[PDB]
């Protein structure tokens, strides 16, 4: 059977018994930087099993009225294990990611989720012509919630779900690497995202490489059961991570 | 140092043109709009395991 | 010097010309190239990707996300219509803003076949059968399942495989069709009807939803680059 | 070697007959994120067709290989306000909506540029219009970042010794030239989800990466007894182009030249009901 | 291969002498629909003649290979009426009678097109004519079907990013270009005996198949203190042409630009009697 | 550049000239050709076909 | 990539010209008005059975 | 032989590992006047890097291969003062500051010259401006040292028989030409630490070696009823260049066109203290 | 004559063009060439030469020459800072007017490594050790020797060899950096700290001075020729 | 008498141009900005005795 997959990174393993295939970015597997593309001169560090491992972020609740959530990386993992320490102590970084989302329910539940990774997911503020701080869009590993109605508070991003906070049709997100979690036949989605950027390396505290979004296209529904909510959990594992430019640790 | 290549035409109807470069910078050349290679697999089949159309998608 | 005579068109500025010009930064050294993942060499590659179609435009959608879900129910009057739409990928409101309609709106002519994929998002214990038919151009669209069945159609059975594909063939009198479609270049209709009905066991929701995905086949093509009408401005930004 | 010698077609339909087997090409699963590769031959009987259509016009090179206006501006030959007698434009492609949307369909771009300038002049209305003025001349100056900037029409900076410039006379063909790939990075970025400072503060968005320079224009020495107004239009034409990571086209109308701010918009238009087809 | 090397004459008379036999070339039967192939040598004694005349000038390529005016129109640089300051012409070849008749001798045509634009300007009469205005500039815009259409001279649509356009300055040679075969069908149709709707209702005639687009023209930025009127003439020149199914030339005068309507006309002129030859 | 001198007739528009001009729709794909019956390659072919002559023009 | 061909002249009185294509589109080429092939049979003899001029048209 | 066929990159980093030995590349002695040739690989661990950067744009040929203005001047078509109707400029490159500093970075230079002239005209203000004047024409005259010099616009010297000259009409492209290496010595000298007389008296500095000649400009025969003012700009563009003995760039502002005189200037700007880095 | 058509850009004057033009002095005989010593073929050769850096810009320098000397003393509080500066070769006042900054100010982009050479100009009997460190870009510059040591650094021992070289490696996210540096293209900081302190015997001066020399490595390069802003005029000379 | 030589381009992306001289004076030729030879030794190592980087500068 091809419906069972096992993934092993470092000292952690992920086993799924009802999973779809695995999506690999744009057909490109993560790899280390080549000699003829590098620009920095000093030797890069390559913590391997220490940084490359699965790290489970906090879990969320899925209710009948949920609208969606998003996470920004690597700011989500900025304070997770030795990966956060390496980010803090280094000026440059580079790594691919493997994203796994878990969501299980009985055969009597119905619903559908869209899992997509959006590189360079620039977002606009609620009030056009008014800036927002670096807290309405990333504050660690906590999830940020979309809104059904138009956002009105000026200190946060426009959370209109149908526009996805990017001024584009929410239904056209299929272009990016993505997967669906249909409760009929699937419980989890796996995406392998290589390093995508315009430069060989970049600072992981100043730049958000990509954004992860989970949007329920078909709202959850059930009847006559003792389960009131369906938890969702997200797991991420850096791959082929390397750093450069050691310095004092960013506060 | 003159390049001779075919020019666009129809299915069943000297279809040659000559080009010469006058400047020392490649940025001054004309558009190279004669390339027609494409591959949609990167966006249509991003899966890891190859799936055959005839066989069931799952199991 | 060499005798010469200027022909008509000299000193004109054509926005789609191909001529060499002097370089303003001689002997400039460009940054070395790097193979970023996900290179696109043709807009058709984008055009072949699926996208959700907002079929439920009922003029009373207080929630925008409701546009993407096609309602379904138990105890449906026998042989009922699920949905009906006109096949104008570049003009009809349904396909106007899709990932495919956006691409076609930059062109004037199009040709080739299309793919419509339907996915059932109900309970695992639910079951049913549906008839999806494509009616070529005619003086009247179908009004019953008996009329619909006469054209190209497929019987969809809901089971472990949650998705079925309806391939719309390219049937036309001309090699190409206008994006701004009219009566002369009409393309037909697409409709869905109940085949057996939806049956659910006790302790399950009484309603379900379906979603549709639209994309182009490998024989699709476009022509005549025009400017899209969806975007406009009144003053300089 | 005085000469050096230097046809892709869409797929063809293949004949298909009746079938009855366990294979089910029509059935698939979109949950995998994989777009079905089914063809009409797999679900109905078809004849053999040889298709000669080609996707030549759909290539990115041809799609982006059209000159489009990016900036307009007016300056007078003579006036009391010094700042009104010349133009100073920071280079950017976000000013005009059509070209902005065309470019924003891709995340990263790498191309050469071809710039064409169209200049026209008109004599301002007044109570006395009778005068005689020879043909006017214009100067276009480009100042890379960090260079000196003129503060008036007759400033010393107009004596360009390293900064490229063009002198053009009315009545001739529009000025034209080429510009290579001048990005510090490996490719232009239409979007930048990041900040300027290392502590996640300061400027946000693609405004941080715009360091292309400025363009200045003036009348060389023309100073009419009566005011004369001139307008300049700038046209950009990408060449030898390459794109990566396509993204969905924008839906909401633009509202700022250096931000993605927008107002929520309906997904599409409505109709009477789900069955209306008339 | 720096070089690649790349005389039909009408028939010759042959000598004929006296004849007396059962063969009767002169006698035939038109009922078969067959045109007799008899020659003067078959009915009288003739000498041997070598004829060097050629039918080169009678080929369709040369017959249709002449530029002909198809549309004129006037627009003012400045006026109170917004619609009067620019032109908007739906493309069609039925406007000018000479070219219309020349084209209508064949049912189907397939050719490339060469378009030339002639533009002239004149200063409008008035009580005060003294003014000084630099050379004017004009923009020609082509909008394929379904594209946005400008509503005023200074509309945003004039920033063409995909629509081809030409900018031309007075005093230079007329603008020129080429257009390929852009019909959805396999050949242009001068006539169409059919309707638009499937129930035989709606538009009738060749008006149903005219979906070529529009052409727009304006002054780029010229706005004189006093009105100035300009006129544009469009010339079409078929190239690489092919024709099918010839039809008799028209006899009645044209009366509509999008219909075959006509008034009955006499077959030809009259004379005193059947024997009058003077 | 290369020295040159313009001769009389430059910048003139002759309605019966044969010159190359730029294409306004680069890399356009034309519809495939089809052999419709009844192709005519010379007006003389039309000229050789019979037609009825109105000889009886008696003014009445 | 230059084509050399004869130019029109009279019966008994270097009658060569050179042509080169500068554009990549065949639609930009000059008119090919040097073809002189014609066949009036399609309109003059559309009958099924061939009829000989010398013999009677019928019987 | 109809054809005759006619990539330098900066150094690459090499991998370096831990080291412990008596060799001390980091330690040197500047007292020798020798600049250390150490590389980052000699003081820290480094990876292997292939660098494709090139120093093409830093060559002297490209650095000095840009046209720069060197002299401006105005002359009127008609005026009461004879000396005001024509220009007389002794050739020298010390007039404009930017080009002067660019050239003064080297002690000796040897190059060909390319001279371009930009001429513009404007009609002077007055109480009556209405007039009609055909296109003006200008003459540029070069007089090598010792030749006759005109004293008025209509002098006999304007009949140049050996002195090169250019006649230019407004509305055409700017005039251009080439000048070879015309120095009596083996190379131009930007500086000359010496005197003119053998007893160390007389002129001092580079003014002694300036014997290039003069340039004269006038209106050929234009004499308008009302004054018209014209301006000429001269641009120099070294070609096929060679330089010797580089010297530090100037720091103080220029104050004389034929002397090195200056005012003392601070070495650079200041800051709060030696530790301030904010 | 030969048919021709003028393209856009004709009759324009571009200051960076390369075209042939007629000679105004035909058949002129140029003076024979002579090989003068010290030929320069590239501005980078000048750029690679050392020059004194005015580090002591204390806003209270009544004597200009004092700017070139870095003070040092005996009985220094343990682990004290000697100097600190920002690494902006083309923008910072320290490197603005140096032999290298002058060259960079004629360009817009630069890349490669840099060399900083320090020479001790004290007495022969004096001794001491110093720590010189380079801190890549970050949110905060170092404030103590413990913070400074974490980055690239070298321990300098004063002895018979009076000079030591600190090679600043090229660590950047982009292949090039702007001469008009900003927050995005910041380059870091350089600081010097006492390692052991300066000890002198009896009968010697209680103070000494140090000098710094700046130059470029063999992998340095520049790009985009611009006009320098340091020189300007108000009227014709 | 036509010279064919390569024109400037990038690292991994017909890069030929033709040049002909029309005037009899070498001063009329275009700039020869295609030379990239350099040697900084004249200014960086003007010493008499060669010094090895690895060994001590003095003694
Ligand atoms: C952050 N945006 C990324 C896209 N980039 C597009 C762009 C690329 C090149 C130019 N060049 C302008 C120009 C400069 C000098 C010259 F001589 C001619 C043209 C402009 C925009 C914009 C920034
Ligand atoms: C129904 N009629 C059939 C004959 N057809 C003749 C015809 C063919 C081509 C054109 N092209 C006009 C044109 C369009 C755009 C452009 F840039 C230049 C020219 C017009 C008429 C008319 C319709
Ligand atoms: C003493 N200075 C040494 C440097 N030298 C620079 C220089 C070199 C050549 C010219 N040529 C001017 C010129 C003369 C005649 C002509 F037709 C065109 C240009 C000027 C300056 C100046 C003296
Ligand atoms: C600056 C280049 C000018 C070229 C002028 C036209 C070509 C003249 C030479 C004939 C073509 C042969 C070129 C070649 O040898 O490849
Ligand atoms: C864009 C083409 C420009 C052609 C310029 C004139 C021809 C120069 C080359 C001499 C002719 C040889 C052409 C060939 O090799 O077929
Ligand atoms: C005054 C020189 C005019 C040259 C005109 C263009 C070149 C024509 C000849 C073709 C190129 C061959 C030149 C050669 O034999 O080297």
């Amino acid at each position: 059977s091809d419906r069972v997959r096992s993934i092993t990174l470092g000292n952690s393993t992920i086993t799924t018994q009802e999973c779809a295939n695995v999506v690999v970015g744009y057909g490109r597997w993560p790899t280390y930087l080549r000699d003829d593309e590098a620009t920095a001169e000093d030797q890069p560090t390559q913590p391997d099993v220490a940084t490359c491992r699965f790290y489970t972020l906090d879990s969320i609740k899925w209710e009948k009225g949920s609208v969606g959530w998003w996470w920004k990386f690597p700011e989500a993992l900025s304070d997770m294990g030795l990966f956060g320490q390496n980010m803090q102590y280094h000026y440059l970084g580079r790594a691919g990611y493997t994203i796994h989302v878990q969501c299980n329910a009985s055969k009597f539940h119905q619903g559908c989720l869209l899992v997509v990774c959006v590189p360079e997911a620039e977002m606009g503020g609620a009030v056009v012509g008014q800036a927002f701080s670096a807290t309405a869009m990333a504050n660690g590993d906590k999830a940020y919630e979309f809104t059904s109605a138009t956002q009105s508070d000026q200190t946060k991003v426009q959370t209109a779900i149908h526009n996805a906070g990017m001024g584009v049709g929410v239904g056209n997100l299929t272009i990016y690497p993505h997967q669906w979690i249909n409760l009929r036949t699937n419980n989890s989605a796996t995406i392998v995202m290589p390093y995508i950027n315009s430069v060989p390396m970049d600072n992981m505290f100043r730049h958000y490489n990509f954004t992860l979004m989970v949007i329920p296209f078909v709202k959850l529904d059930y009847a006559d059961t003792a389960s009131t909510y369906v938890p969702i959990t997200v797991t991420v594992a850096p791959m082929c991570a390397e750093y450069n430019g050691l310095r004092l640790a960013q506060a | 140092g003159a390049q001779v290549s075919t020019q666009k035409t129809g299915a069943h109807e000297i279809i040659h043109y000559t080009n010469i470069n006058y400047y020392k910078d490649a940025a001054s050349n004309s558009a190279n709009r004669q390339d027609f290679t494409q591959d949609p697999s990167k966006f249509t089949e991003p899966v890891k395991d190859v799936m055959i159309k005839s066989l069931p998608a799952l199991n | 010097g060499l005798p010469t005579m200027n022909t008509p068109g000299s000193t004109q500025f054509l926005t789609s010309d191909d001529f060499q010009s002097p370089c303003a930064l001689p002997q400039f050294d460009v940054t070395p190239s790097m193979n970023i993942p996900g290179e696109v060499k043709n807009l058709m590659e984008i055009a072949e990707v699926d996208s959700v179609v907002p079929v439920n435009n009922v003029q009373d959608t207080t929630d925008q996300m409701e546009m993407f879900r096609i309602p379904v129910t138990i105890n449906a009057p026998l042989q009922q219509q699920v949905f009906g739409l006109r096949l104008q990928p570049g003009l009809d409101s349904v396909f106007k803003h899709t990932l495919l309609g956006e691409i076609l709106n930059y062109y004037a002519h199009w040709s080739g076949s299309m793919k419509l994929t339907f996915v059932f998002c109900g309970s695992a214990m639910a079951t049913g059968k549906f008839l999806i038919a494509y009616s070529p151009p005619g003086a009247n669209p179908p009004k019953t399942r008996k009329d619909a069945m006469l054209g190209t159609h497929i019987i969809w059975d809901i089971g472990l495989q949650s998705s079925c594909v309806l391939c719309v063939p390219w049937i036309s009198q001309t090699h190409y069709r206008l994006v701004q479609q009219d009566e002369y270049t009409s393309a037909g209709y697409v409709t869905c009807w109940y085949q057996t009905g939806m049956i659910v066991p006790p302790g399950t929701p009484n309603s379900s939803s379906i979603m549709c995905f639209a994309s182009a086949c490998n024989d699709f093509s476009v022509r005549m680059l025009r400017d899209t009408p969806f975007i406009s401005q009144d003053n300089k930004l | 070697g005085d000469v050096e010698e230097a046809v892709v077609h869409v797929a063809d339909t293949m004949r298909s007959g009746p079938s009855n087997s366990a294979s089910v090409p029509a059935l698939t699963a979109v949950e995998t994120g994989h777009t079905s590769q089914v063809t009409p031959s797999d679900t109905m009987q078809t004849r053999h067709v040889k298709n000669y259509h080609s996707r030549s016009e759909s290539t990115v090179e041809n799609f982006l290989g059209r000159s489009a206006c990016v900036y307009m501006e007016e300056y007078k030959t003579t006036d009391n306000d010094v700042n009104k007698k010349f133009v100073a434009w920071p280079i950017n492609t976000k000013q005009m909506v059509q070209m902005r949307r065309k470019l924003e369909m891709f995340t990263y771009l790498r191309f050469d540029m071809e710039v064409t300038f169209v200049i026209t002049s008109r004599q301002d209305p007044g109570t006395t219009l009778a005068q005689d003025m020879p043909v006017l001349t214009h100067q276009i100056m480009y100042v890379p970042p960090g260079g000196p900037i003129p503060a008036k029409v007759d400033d010393y900076a107009w004596q360009t010794s390293t900064n490229p410039s063009i002198f053009w006379t009315e009545g001739n063909a529009p000025a034209r030239m080429s510009i290579p790939f001048i990005s510090i990075g490996n490719a232009y970025s239409n979007f930048y989800d990041g900040w300027s400072n290392f502590d996640q503060r300061g400027s946000y968005g693609y405004n941080t990466l715009n360091n292309l320079g400025h363009i200045y224009v003036r009348h060389v020495s023309g100073s009419s007894p009566h005011p004369i107004t001139s307008t300049i239009r700038v046209y950009f034409k990408p060449k030898h182009t390459r794109a990566w990571v396509p993204r969905p086209p924008r839906l909401c109308q633009y509202k700022k030249a250096f931000s993605v701010d927008f107002t929520p918009t309906p997904i599409t238009d409505t109709r009477k009901d789900i069955n209306t087809v008339t």
